[PDB]
């Protein structure tokens, strides 16, 4: 619908560019920082593919922030069109600047990650964009779950405990939208806001579980069984829309498919290893790579053994069936008589 | 009012949902409606 | 065999009415022989508690290998809905006629690829059971994305080449009938392109 474009040319000198696609006969346009500080009204109905510039001026409060600029048009009648550019911006001294590139070209060029995906790395481990040892390690836990699981490079992103990215790259669209966005739902997009989504059982839920159904490729039923894997602490099956709980619902779903098994197996198996009580929504780096072994050895295992979960878990189960069946009953009449 | 950009000339598309979009343009023009959806509202009911 | 001699009403017959060797009775005691045999190891617990009145949606989906929630969710459907005979809270995993139609309602959700909530609302759009109260064009319109959610890559594909089929059809005869203007003769769809 847009193409937004920010460009520095000083100290909190800003030139705002911006694009519409599609057309929307509108009263004015009402270009906001953060939906809080309006930063260009313009009073007429703009016009598709025309690249409109505006200057503008950002302090150092919110340069120091992702911050989000909105971009407003409003019908005459009460309507009024919406979207958003998501901008993160950082300052460097030329030295500082090519010794971090330095390590970016070094380690791109090593590891054959794009840069895109290297970033995602480093904003998983800390906040600053700085490469260490940590750092490192999520590194070859993502080369090697590519070479384990034959998934790609932002698939196992997300099994290094990093969010869905929202940033699109390569002449492709994001993997936030190629998840929620391909096609459009009627026509809706799928956006992170507040909103809370209702992934009880029996919810017949709004259009936003319908894409989350649509993403995962499950129904209603294994869903809600994603989310008390994901968090058991859920009183209600309500989640909010933002990306951390949307990206742990899918770190719950790519363990179940990157070892060929379903959610409901997913459960009985995490049970089975000893991770029953420990949520995904919550989790370390170190715990999160430490359950991908365990799951890793036993799935492998279950496969030389030729057993299911399902025959796994009668082996394993603590919770015993209290039925008292002809078998039990021939149990207790032999000791009886015996004893 | 399109743009003459390096996408328009690269991806592929389906001809038919071209033609369905300009369709839907049109129609949504003509009956003065919001969006998409309310255009296969009235065409879920118009009978002539 | 016991309990269907002895008890023939926890198989479906009618109360007090001797059993029948019926081809219709026979059917059904070959479909619980099927079942039971299903049920594999697990088959003495569920018999053991079907045969009291034990029998519970969370013990029967553990010997199936089914989730628990999918038997709620089924037997909710069940006796929500006007089934001939009924599913009660007191026989819904008493009777076999009623255990029999909890799990249709799980194979026709299996078979969909969604909840059996979701088969709720898609009964729930017979026309003449929704005569009195009419669907809204948004609970097609939410039924359509729960069916379209459980198609997998290849069908979506499949889908959305139909549609697009499909619409052409009706947007080129609505524009030709009410759109497109007068002082082009537009009669046929040859003539819109």
């Amino acid at each position: 619908q847009m193409d937004v474009e920010l460009f520095p040319f000083g100290g909190e000198n800003y030139r705002l560019d911006y694009k519409f696609k599609n057309f929307y006969n509108a009263s004015y346009l009402s270009i906001k920082l953060n939906d809080k500080r309006e930063l260009v009204r313009t009073e007429g109905a703009p016009q598709v593919n025309i690249e409109y510039s505006a200057n503008i001026t950002l302090n150092t409060a919110d340069i120091s922030q992702p911050f989000e600029i909105g971009l407003t048009r409003v019908l005459p009648s009460g309507s009024w069109a919406y979207a958003a550019a998501k901008f993160t911006v950082e300052e460097y001294n030329q030295y500082s600047f090519l010794l971090k590139l330095n390590k970016a070209i070094r380690l791109s060029r090593a590891t054959e990650l794009s840069p895109t995906i290297l970033e995602g790395i480093v904003r998983s481990v800390n906040l600053q964009l700085d490469i260490n040892t940590d750092v490192l390690g999520k590194v070859f836990l993502t080369k090697y779950y590519m070479q384990r699981y034959a998934i790609h490079a932002e698939t196992a992103l997300i099994l290094c405990n990093a969010p869905i990215s929202q940033r699109s790259y390569d002449n492709q669209p994001s993997q936030f939208d190629r998840l929620f966005n391909t096609p459009l739902l009627n026509g809706q997009y799928f956006s992170t806001g507040d909103e809370e989504i209702d992934l009880n059982s029996g919810s017949t839920g709004d259009w936003r579980k319908t894409i989350l159904k649509r993403a995962f490729n499950i129904d209603d039923v294994s869903l809600f069984r994603l989310l008390k894997i994901t968090d058991h602490d859920n009183k209600d099956g309500k989640i909010k829309n933002n990306l951390k709980n949307l990206s742990n619902l899918y770190i719950g779903k790519l363990l179940a498919d990157i070892h060929q098994l379903t959610i409901d197996e997913l459960d009985l198996l995490l049970i089975a290893v000893g991770e029953g009580k420990t949520n995904l929504s919550a989790i370390s780096d170190k715990q999160l790579a430490t359950l991908i072994r365990k799951l890793n050895t036993i799935t492998s295992w279950l496969h030389t053994q030729k057993w299911s979960v399902f025959q796994l878990f009668i082996m394993t189960s603590t919770s015993y069936n209290k039925t008292l069946t002809p078998e039990i009953k021939n149990l207790l009449d032999t000791v009886y008589h015996g004893l | 009012s399109m743009a003459l950009s390096q996408q328009n000339m690269d991806i592929e598309l389906s001809t038919l949902s071209l033609s369905n979009e300009l369709l839907l343009e049109s129609i949504k023009t003509e009956s003065k409606l919001e969006n998409y959806t309310k255009v296969m509202e009235m065409l879920s009911t118009f009978r002539p | 065999f016991r309990l269907f001699v002895t008890k023939p009403e926890m198989f479906g017959a009618a109360t007090g009415a001797a059993p029948a060797h019926d081809a219709l009775s026979l059917i059904m005691l070959t479909r619980f022989a099927d079942w039971v045999n299903a049920l594999g190891e697990k088959a003495s617990s569920v018999l053991a508690a079907f045969e009291a009145n034990s029998l519970t949606a969370e013990q029967l989906a553990d010997a199936m290998n089914l989730d628990a929630n999918l038997l709620l969710q089924a037997s909710i459907q069940a006796q929500n809905h006007q089934h001939l005979p009924p599913v009660t809270p007191e026989n819904a995993f008493s009777c076999w006629t009623s255990i029999n139609t909890i799990l249709q309602w799980v194979n026709v959700a299996q078979q969909l690829n969604v909840a059996p909530q979701g088969v709720s609302a898609l009964v729930g759009l017979d026309y003449i059971q929704s005569m009195k109260e009419t669907p809204t064009y948004a609970q097609w319109e939410n039924a359509a994305g729960v069916l379209t959610a459980g198609l997998n890559s290849q069908q979506a594909n499949t889908l959305h080449a139909f549609l697009d089929e499909s619409r052409s059809a009706a947007l080129s005869t609505y524009y030709i009938r009410q759109v497109a203007k007068a002082a082009a003769a537009i009669k046929s769809r040859d003539d819109l392109y």
